[PDB]
């Protein structure tokens, strides 16, 4: 049983930059090495077979090289569509074994999010639950901090966030934060504020509605 | 044109059985080997099993030996993964892939995966709510199990500027995501905007207007 | 044991008179309910028939004929149902028992108080007494009382009177307990059966033969079904319907019909039905299905039923006496035969009218795919050129749902074979095995017949084969490697179990793991060949499995992961050998 140890487990490089992914075999695996690309929720796709041969249909900015037990995938001109997890594989012995993968994220210019807030819909409010929703749209970088203040009162652990995976053409993110209260707790107050700090807004941005 | 389509995944109780099927098309499985590769949520690829349908010879990974069995029907041009004695750790997207040919032992073609979910909990359909309104609007799909749900906009005619969010599991044990789209605000009131939510684990469909 | 099948030889002579009586003993010992015909024939004067003590019910008919024995002990037989009838007329037939002189003296059927269908035929019994005396009409069921009654009273001896105990002078013998008990002509009102002349003596409607009380739990016999002590008109259904929605739901109290009984599960070797019955053949729009455990059910064909191979006594072969050159083709390709196979002398004499040659020994190879026979296997002729029964090497089960003469699932007689060779046969589902008068047949003692049988009413009856002392003396014993000394013939391909290893079907001491060519690996005690591209190893194993990627080292080149003879020469592939032996792709596109 031969192991493939991949490094690094994640990297952040800019558009047009030269990216090197390394994968080391535990023994001699000769040239029986393949590199696959996988985008989220999608089947992996063959990029390189037999260590340094480019599979047909794949852009020529993808190369593979070999140095003993060291196998190197190179992307010579990183494009936004190259956001993916990349996997190495040995098929010198049975069983074939994959590497742990390398997540590639594109680093781009700062982008300010567009903030939107939606109040709970009548339909849902008659069912005893109320979910306020906040949305940051098309921002970079990753990290923002949203907090809720009902009537300028901070909240804790009544709220969840979900972040989309990086957009394949402009390299930004979108974020959702949805606060959950029940009918009663929701009726008790008037103004609902969802507010976030991000590296692209000089001032932390306030969006809120009055019930 | 080479193609592989898996089917048979879904929800199963711990200890229970399940059998996935890989329908190959555009090629004969007798000419090459067929693999099952799986991926737990947020994790890497794990090779699981291989078969040579010419003679039915099989090979398995340690993590599944004695429980999973791979087989092939060459007349139906299909392969099968029979998973017995399932555990919560087996929860994963199961992929079926082939080797390219006689002297080509990289996995060139893959099906797009069927997700197997191992959990004692039971199926419940979504509640769909509207997120009412350059403007933004959407749908909040709320409290379902298990995954997946697929959301489209205007039966697929509207795609640009849509964000369907990764589902979040809440403390109740149910999931809920949100699907959004940005439009030019000259267009609301003139144009229908209708989200198509599909949760086939419960055979639930909702077209919810905003 | 309480239930046993009967026989179906009628008045035909036993082919093995030396083993006829132990056949009857094995059949009826401990049996209380005969689910068929009770046929007692050709029994000598000194025959010990104690094994009939416990018979209470006969579902078919009783045939007692051509005996010299002076008494058959059936004092406990209470009811004859007559679902079948001798000569299509008689539930009881006593014939030609005679000629101190031999022959039946008394019937002594002192519990026989019900014949549901059929009449009584008593003829040519010179020593028989008191049969003219029974009021047969009390015994017949009300719906069977114009049943024929042909009773010969000619005798060769005088009879003592009935016991003074019998006040109607009606008796089954001269003893005081041989008086006939009347159960129907005596009854108050219009009851079918009673225990006495008062109406409190009357028997429940569901009783046959009589009662010890008025409840449906005091019957001496059930007119329809014995539901755990309660006589009832039908068994509880397997499904009940929700009174509001009429959806099916499984009835926890449901039972299967089995003869005149309601039972929780069909007994071994019977088929369950959706209709809730236990049968030996499926309904017509149905197919057999076998479960994890070995259970077999008759479930309705969801679509047109696929073709099946039928044996003799079944469908288009229903009237066919024997396998011949005219019908051998009928068995081409069959794994499972629904019916039986009989090889008679006429099997090997052709029909010159149609210029049909006799059945040739090569044609019998048609049976080499045969794995199951639902009926019986009867062989009374076999080509002298054939050492054994090896065209049946792959026969696994003879179920015996149909038995020759109603008794034997496996019969071999008058053959020239020298051993059996049924190396795969591991179950006789029911019936007896009769092997007799095969002069050269050895390797009968060497078969573990008890592991083939499934119920204790089964045994091997064997006589006039080759004496085992000569078999031993000529060195015709099991191979050294046959475990527990069990085998079907000479040599190392005839063991029932293998003490060391198996290569193909030959037992061997070791596989070629370290020494020998082609080198092998072992899987589940089987020698299996390494891929030919594995380089054999001196001092170590050569491979771990059958495939070219399980070699310890390659004999020529390696196209990773596979040992290959040459580098190959959807993508069109062109490869060349590395200096270390590995195949690389060519760089020319
Ligand atoms: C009914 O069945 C029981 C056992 O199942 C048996 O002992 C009893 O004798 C039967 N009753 C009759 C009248 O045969």
């Amino acid at each position: 049983d031969i192991q493939m140890t991949q490094s690094p487990s994640s990297l952040s490089a800019s558009v047009g930059d030269r990216v090197t992914i390394t994968c080391r075999a535990s023994q001699d695996v000769n040239t029986a090495v393949a590199w696959y690309q996988q985008k989220p929720g999608k089947a992996p796709k063959l990029l390189i077979y037999s260590a340094d041969f480019l599979y047909s249909g794949v852009p020529s900015r993808f190369s593979g090289s070999r140095s003993g037990t060291d196998f190197t995938l190179t992307i010579s001109s990183l494009q936004p569509e190259d956001f993916a997890t990349y996997y190495c594989q040995q098929h010198y012995t049975t069983p074939p074994t994959f590497g742990q993968g390398t997540k590639v994220e594109i680093k781009r210019t700062v982008a300010a999010p567009s903030v939107f807030i939606f109040p709970p819909s009548d339909e849902q409010l008659k069912s005893g639950t109320a979910s306020v929703v906040c949305l940051l749209n098309n921002f970079y970088p990753r990290e923002a901090k949203v907090q809720w203040k009902v009537d300028n009162a901070l909240q804790s652990g009544n709220s969840q966030e979900s972040v989309t995976e990086q957009d394949s053409k402009d390299s930004t993110y979108s974020l959702s934060s949805t606060l959950t209260l029940s009918k009663a707790d929701y009726e008790k107050h008037k103004v609902y504020a969802c507010e976030v700090t991000h590296q692209g807004l000089s001032s932390p941005v306030t969006k809120s509605f009055n019930r | 044109e080479v193609q592989l389509v898996e089917s048979g995944g879904g929800l199963v109780q711990p200890g229970g059985s399940l059998r996935l099927s890989c329908a190959a098309s555009g090629f004969n499985i007798d000419d090459t080997y067929i693999h099952w590769v799986r991926q737990a949520p947020g994790k890497g690829l794990e090779w699981v099993a291989r078969i040579y349908p010419t003679n039915g010879y099989t090979r398995y990974a340690d993590s599944v030996k004695g429980r999973f069995t791979i087989s092939a029907d060459t007349s139906k041009n299909t392969a099968y993964l029979q998973m017995n004695s399932l555990r919560a750790e087996d929860t994963a997207v199961y992929y079926c892939s082939r080797w390219g040919g006689d002297g080509f032992y990289a996995m060139d073609y893959w099906g797009q995966g069927t997700l197997v979910t191992v959990s004692s909990a039971s199926t419940k359909g979504p509640s769909v709510f509207p997120l009412a309104p350059t403007a933004a609007l959407g749908c909040l799909v709320k409290d379902y199990f298990p995954e997946p749900v697929t959301v489209s906009w205007n039966s697929g005619a509207l795609t640009s500027g849509v964000h369907t969010f990764p589902a979040v599991l809440q403390s109740s044990g149910l999931y809920s995501l949100s699907s959004v789209v940005t439009v030019p605000s000259s267009s609301l009131g003139t144009q229908t905007y209708i989200c198509n939510v599909n949760h086939k684990p419960s055979n639930t469909k909702v077209d919810k207007k905003v | 044991t309480q239930v046993c099948t009967g026989t179906d030889m009628k008045l035909r002579l036993p082919a093995s008179p030396e083993t006829h009586l132990d056949m009857l003993r094995h059949l009826y010992q401990g049996c209380q309910v005969v689910q068929g015909n009770l046929e007692l024939t050709y029994l000598p004067t000194n025959a010990s028939l104690s094994f009939l003590q416990d018979i209470q019910e006969v579902q078919g008919y009783v045939l007692i004929a051509h005996n010299q024995v002076r008494q058959v002990p059936l004092q406990r037989l209470r009811i004859v149902r007559g679902t079948q009838l001798f000569e299509d007329n008689y539930a009881l037939a006593v014939l030609d028992n005679g000629d101190s002189p031999g022959g039946l003296r008394e019937l002594q059927l002192r519990s026989l108080t019900e014949i549901l269908k059929g009449g009584v035929l008593i003829q040519r019994n010179p020593q028989l007494c008191y049969q003219d005396t029974i009021l047969w009409k009390d015994i017949f069921h009300k719906n069977n009382q114009l049943a024929l009654t042909l009773i010969d009273t000619n005798r060769s001896r005088a009879c003592h009177p009935c016991s003074p105990m019998c006040k109607g002078s009606r008796c089954w013998g001269e003893s005081s307990e041989d008086c006939q008990s009347l159960t129907r002509t005596v009854c108050a009102g219009g009851c079918a059966r009673c225990k006495g002349p008062l109406p409190t003596d009357c028997c429940h409607e569901q009783c046959a033969a009589g009662c010890t009380g008025p409840k449906h739990s005091d019957c001496l016999a059930c007119l329809h079904f014995n539901h755990s002590g309660i006589c009832e008109l039908h068994c509880p259904a397997l499904v009940t319907y929700n009174t509001d929605t009429f959806e099916s739901m499984p009835n926890p109290e449901g039972r299967y019909t089995f003869g005149a009984s309601c039972v929780t599960a069909c007994p071994y070797n019977y088929l369950s039905t959706d209709v809730g019955s236990c049968t030996l053949v499926c309904p017509l729009h149905n197919q057999e299905v076998t479960a994890e455990d070995g259970t077999q059910r008759c479930e309705k064909c969801s679509k047109p039923c696929a073709r099946v191979c039928y044996g003799l006594g079944m469908e288009h072969l229903r009237e066919v006496r024997a396998v011949t050159s005219a019908n051998i083709q009928e068995f081409a390709g069959c794994k499972k035969i629904f019916g039986s196979l009989a090889f008679l002398p006429e099997s090997f004499d052709g029909d010159p009218a149609s210029n049909t040659a006799p059945l040739q020994p090569e044609q019998l190879q048609v049976f080499e795919t045969l794995e199951e026979i639902t009926g019986y296997l009867y062989i009374s002729a076999w080509p002298d050129s054939l050492p054994d029964l090896s065209v049946f090497q792959n026969l696994q089960v003879i179920r015996g749902r149909i038995l020759h003469n109603g008794a034997y699932s496996l019969t071999l007689q008058g053959l020239g074979i020298s051993w059996l060779g049924l190396r795969s046969l591991r179950e006789l589902g029911s019936g007896l095995a009769l092997i007799h008068h095969n002069t050269h047949l050895c390797f009968v003692h060497t078969v573990p017949w008890d592991q083939l049988f499934r119920n204790p009413h089964q045994a091997l009856l064997h006589t006039a084969n080759r004496p085992e002392d000569e078999c031993v003396g000529e060195g015709l014993a099991c191979h050294q490697l046959c475990a527990r000394g069990h085998c079907w013939g000479p040599g190392p391909t005839q063991c029932v179990n293998c003490s060391q290893f198996l290569r193909g079907q030959e037992c061997v001491e070791e596989c070629r793991v370290l020494q020998g060519l082609p080198r092998e690996y072992v899987n589940a005690r089987h020698c299996l060949p390494c891929h030919p591209e594995c380089q054999p190893q001196n001092g170590s194993v050569t491979c771990f499995g059958p495939e070219a990627d399980q070699c310890v080292a390659c004999a020529h080149y390696k196209d990773p992961p596979f040992c290959v003879a040459r580098c190959p020469s959807y993508m069109p592939i062109w490869k060349f050998p590395d200096e270390e032996g590995a195949c690389q792709p060519c760089p020319i596109n």
